[PDB]
RNA sequence: AGCGGCACGCGAGCUGGGUUCAGAACGUCGUGAGACAGUUCGGUCUCUAUCCGCCACGGGCGCAGGAGGCUUGAGGGGGGCUC
RNA sequence: ACCGGAGCGCUGUCUCGGCGAGGGACCCGGUGAAAUUGAACUGGCCGUGAAGAUGCGGCCUACCCGUGGCAGGACGAAAAGA
RNA sequence: UCGGGGCUUAAGCCCAGCGCCGAAGCUGCGGGUCUGGGGGAUGACCCCAGGCGGUAGGGGAGCGUUCCCGAUGCCGAUGAAGGCCGACCCGCGAGGGCGGCUGGAGGUAAGGGAAGUGCGAAUGCCGGCAUGAGUAACGAUAAAGAGGGUGAGAAUCCCUCUCGC
RNA sequence: GGUGAAAAGAACCCCGGGAGGGGAGUGAAAUAGAGCCUGAAACCGUGGGCUUACAAGCAGUCACGGCCCCGCAAGGGGUUGU
C-alpha cells in the first residue's frame, strides 16, 4: 500500500527574478508550488515550497509583447470590460505580470488557491529575511 | 359492475387526467380485467390409461409387500372396537395408513371413524386413495371387481 | 387464487433504501430516487475501479520522476535504463523505494544510467 | 429524576405554538414564567398552562423542590388537522387544515 | 395561479434556512423597587403600582 | 435630424389601431352552402414571483487580545454634447 | 349610446411632471389558502451540444441567511394547438 | 481569449533520430459462465482450447407472491404471521438463512399441482402528507371612543355616555 | 369493520375554566385507554455523533486524511476535508 508522508515543513525558496523570460520562470514556479519535484509528492495536501521573488520588475519577455499583448479585467456592467497592455502593467504594480502567470498555471480548485498564496512575489530585491533566503535560478 | 355509463369528465380542458367512468378497471372500486370466471377444470383421460394406473397402484402396492387379500372379516357388524381387535389378529397395529377396500357395509362403517384407515366401496378403487395409503388390504369378493375390469 | 401485493413490494423497496443511506435529501428518502441515485453510483464505482489502477500509475510516476530529477537524471531515460538494464523488477508502485530506502534507489540508477551508453 | 406534563389536542398550529417553546427550552422555571408572563403571543397561554401542570406534577408527585427545577426539555407535536372547505371564486372551493398540537414539557431537578 | 408559479418544491433544507431568522426574542424586564416582581422597562405594572 | 444587432430587443412591462374567431355589408366568384388577403362597421389581453438576473436594505460570522474615532484606495461606477 | 371629417368652448390627453386625501401595499397580534412542484448543493462570458445551457468545456466571478422591490431568463404557469 | 496560462535559435512550421507517457485494446494472476474436445466404467469431478457490448426480438435456467395435495400430519406462548434493525452466512442475481428488538396466534418441509403472481412512470385510480407560506386573504373605505359590569379569559358579551350611517 | 379472555372502561388525589395530563388502580400486556390489535412510508419534531460561512453544485464515486464509535488488540461502522 502507498506511502502517505505526514506534517513537514516548508522547504521556503528565493528566486532571482531579473533576466528571467517570463513565462519560463513561471513555469518552475508553479511546480515548485505544488510537491511535484519532491518524491513524496501527493496530490491533495498543499506541501510545495514557499517560492519568494524578487526583482520582478524587470522579468524579460520575447517579441513586441510589451506593446502589444493584452490583459482584460470585466466588470459585470456593460462595457465592463477592461484591456491593458503588459507594458502599463510594469509601469505601475509590476509583480502582477508574473502572479498573473504563476497562478494561470496553478490547478483551479480550492487547493490551488491555498498554493497560489504561499507564492511571494516582490519588485525586489529584499523581502521579509524570515528565515530561508535560499539561493535558486 | 354496478357502475353508470357516464363519462365522468369531459376529457378537454378541465385539466385533469382522462377517463371513461367508474367501471374501468384502472379505477379502484372498478372491474376486474382478467380475473376467474367459473370453469370445468375436468377432462377424459384415456380410458385405458385409467386402467393401467389402477393395476399399477394395486401392483406397486403388491410389490412392496404391503398388498393383503382376506376374509375371514369376523369383526362383521359396524364396530370399531371389533374391527380393532381384528385388525390386531391380522397385523394392521393402525401404524401404517390402510385403504380398506370391500363390500361389505358393516366393515366398512366399523374401521371407518378410525384415523388411519380410508374405507372403500370396490366401485370406487382409485389410483390417488390407493396411493395416499401406505397399506392396501381388501376383501377377496373386492379382488374378484378390481380383476374384473383389468385381471 | 388472489395474490394481494403484500410484503413483497415494501420488502424490494426497503432494500434498495438500504443502499441509499447517507444519500442527500429525498435522495435518500424517495425509492424512486434512491434507486436512480444508485444507478448512477454503481456505474460510477465501476469506472472509478478501472481508473483506480490508472490513478496510482500515474501518482508512482510522478514520485519517481522527482526523485529521478533530483538525481540527476528524469524519469524517461531512468525507466529506459531500467529497462534496458533488465531490471524488470520495479514495478512503477515498488518504485516507492525513492522515498525511502533511496540508497537502493540510487543504487537502480546508476544501473539506469549504466545500460544508457 | 424529572416531571413530565402533555396536553394534547390544543386546537393551534405547531408551527406557530413550538415558537414559544424553543423560548424557553432549558431555562429555569423562574425566568420562564416570566418569558411566558410577558411573551407577545396567543401560544404563550398554551405553554405556560402545560409548564404550570408540569411544575405541580412535579412536586405533588415526585417530591422535587419548587424552586429548584428548570425546563429539561420540551417539545410540540403535530395532532390531527381539523380540514374545513373554503368557497373560492369562479365556484372552485378548496381545503383548509385547522392544525392542532400536542405540546410536552419535561422538568427537572437542578443539582445535586 | 394566474401568472407567477413555483417552478420547484423548496426543498426541506431552503425552507427552514429561510426560517433562519424567524426565532422570537424574549421579552425584556426588570426588577420593579416597588416590589420583587418583574416588570417591562419605562411601564407601570399591577400588583405594585407608583409613586405618584 | 445616422443605419443595424439584441426572438425583424422588449404584451408573467403597457397598449391592441393593424392582422387572424363567432355578427353585418359592398364588390366579387360560386346553382348552392359558402368563398377572397378585395374592402367595411363591431368584437373579453389572466390581483399573489419559487429559482436565476436586477434595484435597494438588513441578520450571521469572519478579519490570531478587546474596544472608540479618524482614514488609505486595490477594484468598480457616474460624467463626457453642442451652437 | 351607429361609422367618417372639421371647428368653438374646456381641460393633466399631452409638453411634464408636482403636491395632497383616503383604501391597500409595509410592521405587530389573531386566523390562514392557491395554482405549481423529477429531484436540487439552481451565477457571468465565450464556445459547445437535437442548431436558444444554473447542469458540457474553458475562462471570469462569487463569505452564510434573509427583507422590500423590478420583471430579462428558467424556451415561466395555465389549456394532450383552436 | 490559441481549451487557458503562456511560448519567438519556440512550447510555431519542416527534415532526421532516440526514449517516455498512454485505453476497459494486448500481457500477467485469480474467478465466473457457455461451447467444443479429452480422462473419469463412474452420477460427482478434473484437464485443455475457445467464446461472453447490445436496442427490437428469439431461446434457455431460475427467484418470489396466493391457493391445493403432502395434513386426523409437522412447527408454534420456551412466542405463528407481520413489523424494525445488522458490520453476519449462503446465492452470479431475483432471493434464502441467522442474530437482536417488536408482535401476540397462527404457520404449512421435501416433492408436485393451480393462478386475480411481482410496478416507477399510463396529465393512471383511491388515500395520506408535503411545497408555495406564516405568504395572498379575512367579502363593500357608513367610523369610531370611553367609563362601568360579567367572566378562567373580553378591541369583539351586557349597560351608560359621545361620534358616525 | 377490530379495546380485552372478561369493562375489570381508570374511584380518589394533584395542575387545569375545560380539554388534556401526572399519581394511583385494573390487566398477562394500557407502547391494549376507548375509533383503543398489529402500526410499514411519505411527512413533522426533540436529543446526540461527524460536518459546514473564499465557495460554482444530477449531489455521487475513487483515494487519502481527520473526528466519533463498536472488538484492549491486525479490523469494521458513522461523518466529510482535500
Ligand atoms: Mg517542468
Ligand atoms: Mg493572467
Ligand atoms: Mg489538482
Ligand atoms: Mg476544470
Ligand atoms: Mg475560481
Ligand atoms: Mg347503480
Ligand atoms: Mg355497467
Ligand atoms: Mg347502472
Ligand atoms: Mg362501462
Ligand atoms: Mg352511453
Ligand atoms: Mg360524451
Ligand atoms: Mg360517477
Ligand atoms: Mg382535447
Ligand atoms: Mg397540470
Ligand atoms: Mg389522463
Ligand atoms: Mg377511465
Ligand atoms: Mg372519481
Ligand atoms: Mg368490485
Ligand atoms: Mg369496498
Ligand atoms: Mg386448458
Ligand atoms: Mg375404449
Ligand atoms: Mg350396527
Ligand atoms: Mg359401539
Ligand atoms: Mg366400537
Ligand atoms: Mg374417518
Ligand atoms: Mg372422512
Ligand atoms: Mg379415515
Ligand atoms: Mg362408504
Ligand atoms: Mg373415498
Ligand atoms: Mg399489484
Ligand atoms: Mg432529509
Ligand atoms: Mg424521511
Ligand atoms: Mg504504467
Ligand atoms: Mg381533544
Ligand atoms: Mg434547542
Ligand atoms: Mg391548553
Ligand atoms: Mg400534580
Ligand atoms: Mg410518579
Ligand atoms: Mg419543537
Ligand atoms: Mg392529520
Ligand atoms: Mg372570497
Ligand atoms: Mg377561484
Ligand atoms: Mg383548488
Ligand atoms: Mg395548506
Ligand atoms: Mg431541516
Ligand atoms: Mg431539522
Ligand atoms: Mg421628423
Ligand atoms: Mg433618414
Ligand atoms: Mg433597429
Ligand atoms: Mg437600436
Ligand atoms: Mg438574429
Ligand atoms: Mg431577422
Ligand atoms: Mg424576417
Ligand atoms: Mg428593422
Ligand atoms: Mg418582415
Ligand atoms: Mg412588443
Ligand atoms: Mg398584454
Ligand atoms: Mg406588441
Ligand atoms: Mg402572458
Ligand atoms: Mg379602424
Ligand atoms: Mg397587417
Ligand atoms: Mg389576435
Ligand atoms: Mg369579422
Ligand atoms: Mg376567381
Ligand atoms: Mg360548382
Ligand atoms: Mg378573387
Ligand atoms: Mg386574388
Ligand atoms: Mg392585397
Ligand atoms: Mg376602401
Ligand atoms: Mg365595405
Ligand atoms: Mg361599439
Ligand atoms: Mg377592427
Ligand atoms: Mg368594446
Ligand atoms: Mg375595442
Ligand atoms: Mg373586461
Ligand atoms: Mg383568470
Ligand atoms: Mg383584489
Ligand atoms: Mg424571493
Ligand atoms: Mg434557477
Ligand atoms: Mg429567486
Ligand atoms: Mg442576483
Ligand atoms: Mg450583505
Ligand atoms: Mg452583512
Ligand atoms: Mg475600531
Ligand atoms: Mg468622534
Ligand atoms: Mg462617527
Ligand atoms: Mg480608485
Ligand atoms: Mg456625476
Ligand atoms: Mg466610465
Ligand atoms: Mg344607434
Ligand atoms: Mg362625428
Ligand atoms: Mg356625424
Ligand atoms: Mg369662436
Ligand atoms: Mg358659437
Ligand atoms: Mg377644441
Ligand atoms: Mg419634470
Ligand atoms: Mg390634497
Ligand atoms: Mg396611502
Ligand atoms: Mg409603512
Ligand atoms: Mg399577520
Ligand atoms: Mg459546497
Ligand atoms: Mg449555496
Ligand atoms: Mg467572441
Ligand atoms: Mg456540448
Ligand atoms: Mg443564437
Ligand atoms: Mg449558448
Ligand atoms: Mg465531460
Ligand atoms: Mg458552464
Ligand atoms: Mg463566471
Ligand atoms: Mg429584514
Ligand atoms: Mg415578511
Ligand atoms: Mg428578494
Ligand atoms: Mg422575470
Ligand atoms: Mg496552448
Ligand atoms: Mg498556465
Ligand atoms: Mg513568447
Ligand atoms: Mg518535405
Ligand atoms: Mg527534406
Ligand atoms: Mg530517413
Ligand atoms: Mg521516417
Ligand atoms: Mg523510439
Ligand atoms: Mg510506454
Ligand atoms: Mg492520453
Ligand atoms: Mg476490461
Ligand atoms: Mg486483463
Ligand atoms: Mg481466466
Ligand atoms: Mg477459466
Ligand atoms: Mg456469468
Ligand atoms: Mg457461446
Ligand atoms: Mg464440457
Ligand atoms: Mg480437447
Ligand atoms: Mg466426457
Ligand atoms: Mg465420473
Ligand atoms: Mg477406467
Ligand atoms: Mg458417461
Ligand atoms: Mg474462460
Ligand atoms: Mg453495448
Ligand atoms: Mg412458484
Ligand atoms: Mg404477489
Ligand atoms: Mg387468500
Ligand atoms: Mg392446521
Ligand atoms: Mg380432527
Ligand atoms: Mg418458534
Ligand atoms: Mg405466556
Ligand atoms: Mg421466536
Ligand atoms: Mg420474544
Ligand atoms: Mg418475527
Ligand atoms: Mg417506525
Ligand atoms: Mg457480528
Ligand atoms: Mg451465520
Ligand atoms: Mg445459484
Ligand atoms: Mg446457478
Ligand atoms: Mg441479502
Ligand atoms: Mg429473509
Ligand atoms: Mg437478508
Ligand atoms: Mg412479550
Ligand atoms: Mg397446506
Ligand atoms: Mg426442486
Ligand atoms: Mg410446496
Ligand atoms: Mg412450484
Ligand atoms: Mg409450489
Ligand atoms: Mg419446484
Ligand atoms: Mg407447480
Ligand atoms: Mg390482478
Ligand atoms: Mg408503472
Ligand atoms: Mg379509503
Ligand atoms: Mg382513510
Ligand atoms: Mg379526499
Ligand atoms: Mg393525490
Ligand atoms: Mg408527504
Ligand atoms: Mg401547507
Ligand atoms: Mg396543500
Ligand atoms: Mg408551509
Ligand atoms: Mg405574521
Ligand atoms: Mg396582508
Ligand atoms: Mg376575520
Ligand atoms: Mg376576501
Ligand atoms: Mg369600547
Ligand atoms: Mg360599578
Ligand atoms: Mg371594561
Ligand atoms: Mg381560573
Ligand atoms: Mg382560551
Ligand atoms: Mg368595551
Ligand atoms: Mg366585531
Ligand atoms: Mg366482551
Ligand atoms: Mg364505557
Ligand atoms: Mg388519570
Ligand atoms: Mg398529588
Ligand atoms: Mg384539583
Ligand atoms: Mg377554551
Ligand atoms: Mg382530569
Ligand atoms: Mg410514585
Ligand atoms: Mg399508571
Ligand atoms: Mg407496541
Ligand atoms: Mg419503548
Ligand atoms: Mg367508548
Ligand atoms: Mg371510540
Ligand atoms: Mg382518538
Ligand atoms: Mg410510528
Ligand atoms: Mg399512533
Ligand atoms: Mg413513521
Ligand atoms: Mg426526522
Ligand atoms: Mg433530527
Ligand atoms: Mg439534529
Ligand atoms: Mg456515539
Ligand atoms: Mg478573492
Ligand atoms: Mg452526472
Ligand atoms: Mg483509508
Ligand atoms: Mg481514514
Ligand atoms: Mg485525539
Ligand atoms: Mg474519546
Ligand atoms: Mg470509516
Ligand atoms: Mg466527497
Amino acid at each position: 500500500k502507498t506511502y502517505v508522508p505526514k506534517q513537514v515543513e516548508p522547504r521556503w525558496v528565493l528566486i532571482d527574478a531579473e533576466g528571467k523570460t517570463l513565462g519560463r520562470l513561471a513555469t518552475k514556479i508553479a511546480t515548485l508550488l505544488r510537491g511535484k519535484h519532491r518524491p513524496d509528492w501527493t496530490p491533495n495536501v498543499a506541501m510545495g515550497d514557499f517560492v519568494v521573488v524578487v526583482n520582478a520588475d524587470k522579468i524579460r519577455v520575447t517579441g513586441k509583447k510589451l506593446e502589444q499583448k493584452i490583459y482584460t479585467r470585466y466588470s459585470g456592467y456593460p462595457g465592463g470590460l477592461k484591456k491593458i497592455p503588459l507594458e502599463k502593467m510594469l509601469a505601475t504594480h509590476p509583480e502582477r505580470v508574473l502572479e498573473h502567470a504563476v497562478k494561470g498555471m496553478l490547478p483551479k480548485g480550492p487547493l490551488g488557491r491555498r498554493l497560489f498564496k504561499r507564492l511571494k512575489v516582490y519588485a525586489g530585491p529584499d523581502h521579509p529575511h524570515q528565515a530561508q533566503r535560499p539561493e535558486k535560478l | 359492475v354496478a357502475y353508470s355509463g357516464r363519462k365522468i369528465w369531459p376529457q378537454k380542458h378541465t385539466g385533469r387526467a382522462r377517463h371513461g367512468d367508474i367501471g374501468a378497471p384502472i379505477f379502484v372500486g372498478g372491474g376486474v380485467v382478467f380475473g376467474p370466471k367459473p370453469r370445468d377444470y375436468s377432462y377424459t383421460l384415456p380410458k385405458k390409461v385409467r386402467k393401467k394406473g389402477l393395476a399399477m397402484a394395486v401392483a406397486d402396492r403388491a410389490r412392496e409387500g404391503k398388498l393383503l387379500l382376506v376374509e375371514a372379516f369376523a369383526g362383521v357388524n359396524g364396530k370399531t372396537k371389533e374391527f380393532l381387535a381384528w385388525a390386531k389378529e391380522a397385523g394392521l397395529d393402525g401404524s401404517e395408513s390402510v385403504l380398506l377396500v370391500t363390500g361389505n357395509e358393516l366393515v366398512r362403517r366399523a374401521a371407518r371413524n378410525l384415523p388411519w384407515v380410508v374405507t372403500l366401496a370396490p366401485e370406487g378403487l382409485n389410483v390417488y386413495d390407493i396411493v395416499r395409503t401406505e397399506r392396501l388390504v381388501m376383501d377377496l369378493d373386492a379382488w374378484e371387481v378390481f380383476q374384473n375390469r383389468i385381471g | 387464487p388472489r395474490a394481494k401485493t403484500g410484503v413483497v413490494r415494501r420488502r424490494k423497496h426497503k432494500k434498495i433504501l438500504k443502499l441509499a443511506k447517507g444519500y442527500w435529501g429525498l435522495r435518500s428518502k424517495s425509492f424512486r430516487k434512491a434507486r436512480e441515485t444508485l444507478f448512477a453510483a454503481g456505474n460510477y464505482a465501476y469506472a472509478h475501479r478501472k481508473r483506480r489502477k490508472r490513478d496510482f500509475r500515474r501518482l508512482w510516476i510522478v514520485r519517481i520522476n522527482a526523485a529521478c530529477r533530483q538525481h540527476g537524471l528524469n524519469y524517461s531515460t531512468f525507466i529506459h535504463g531500467l529497462k534496458k538494464a533488465g531490471i524488470e523488477v520495479d514495478r512503477k508502485n515498488l518504485a516507492d523505494l525513492a522515498v525511502r530506502e533511496p540508497q537502493v534507489f540510487a543504487e537502480l540508477v546508476e544501473r539506469a544510467k549504466a545500460a544508457q551508453g | 429524576m424529572e416531571a413530565k406534563a402533555i396536553a394534547r389536542y390544543v386546537r393551534i398550529s405547531p408551527r406557530k405554538v413550538r415558537l414559544v417553546v424553543d423560548l424557553i427550552r432549558g431555562k429555569s422555571l423562574e425566568e420562564a414564567r416570566n418569558i411566558l408572563r410577558y411573551t407577545n403571543k396567543r401560544g404563550a397561554y398554551f405553554v405556560a398552562k402545560v409548564l404550570e401542570s408540569a411544575a405541580a406534577n412535579a412536586v405533588n408527585n415526585h417530591d422535587m423542590l419548587e424552586d429548584r427545577l428548570y425546563v429539561k426539555a420540551a417539545y410540540v407535536d403535530e395532532g390531527p388537522a381539523l380540514k374545513r372547505v373554503l368557497p373560492r371564486a369562479r365556484g372552485r372551493a378548496d381545503i383548509i387544515k385547522k392544525r392542532t398540537s400536542h405540546i410536552t414539557v419535561i422538568l427537572g431537578e437542578k443539582h445535586g | 395561479a394566474k401568472h407567477p408559479v413555483p417552478k420547484k418544491k423548496t426543498s426541506k433544507a431552503r425552507r427552514d434556512a429561510r426560517r433562519s431568522h424567524h426565532a422570537l426574542t424574549p421579552p425584556i424586564l426588570v426588577p420593579c423597587p416597588e416590589c420583587k416582581a418583574m416588570k417591562p422597562p419605562h411601564t407601570v405594572c399591577p400588583e405594585c403600582g407608583y409613586y405618584a
